[PDB]
This record gives structure tokens, sequence and C-alpha cells, in this order.
């Protein structure tokens, strides 16, 4: 039940996932969820907040 | 150095919905404000006719 995890997450947004970025400095921010019902999947589909 | 090395080795998340039942609704609402006046009207009409005993006994 307890898992120290480590993952690589890919960029899915169409406008930038294949962009060939030329020289320069660029700000790159993204927002990630903490909601277990969104992030995880359960075989029964039970609530995971409860 | 060897033998075992072949494999590898918070505060508040603040939920809210917990372990209670489901909920439902309907839109046929609120006669009830009229009885609060019915009750206090008819209450006066009691006292009004207690007075009508007294105002006839005093004759």
């Amino acid at each position: 039940r307890y898992v120290p995890f480590h993952i690589q997450v890919p960029q899915k947004f169409f406008a930038i996932k294949n962009l060939l970025l030329l020289p320069g400095s660029y700000t790159y921010e993204w927002n990630f969820r903490k909601d277990v019902n969104m992030i995880l999947q359960s075989s029964l589909g039970n609530d995971l907040r409860v | 150095a060897a033998a075992a090395m072949t494999a590898t080795r918070m505060p508040s998340s603040g939920s809210s919905p917990s372990v209670p039942s489901s909920i439902i609704a309907e839109e046929k609402l609120l006669a009830l404000l009229a009885e609060l006046e019915a009750l206090s009207r008819q209450l006066a009409a009691l006292t009004q006719q207690v007075s009508e005993l007294r105002e006839q006994q005093q004759q």
C-alpha cells in the first residue's frame, strides 16, 4: 500500500509537444494535481478521498 | 558493499465529504409563512372573545 514512487511524465499539449525550440532562455511552468480520484485508478472505482 | 546491493533499497491534505449518506432535493416549497400569521391571528381572536364574555358580564 505504501510506495515511494519515481516517474517521468510526458508533455501532451499539442502546440508545444513537438516544437523545435531555438536558442534562448524560456520560462516553463506546469501545474500538477494532488486529487487521488483524478491521479489514480482503482479496479472497483471506489472513492479514494474516503 | 555486496550481496544485497544487486537489487535497490506531512501536514494537512484536508478532504471534506467523509463517511455519510447520499442527498436529494425537490421544488414544491413554502406555504409555512402563512400559518405563523394564522396562529397569531386566531390567538388574538381567542382573547377577543374572552373579552366578549367580560364585556357582557359587566352589563
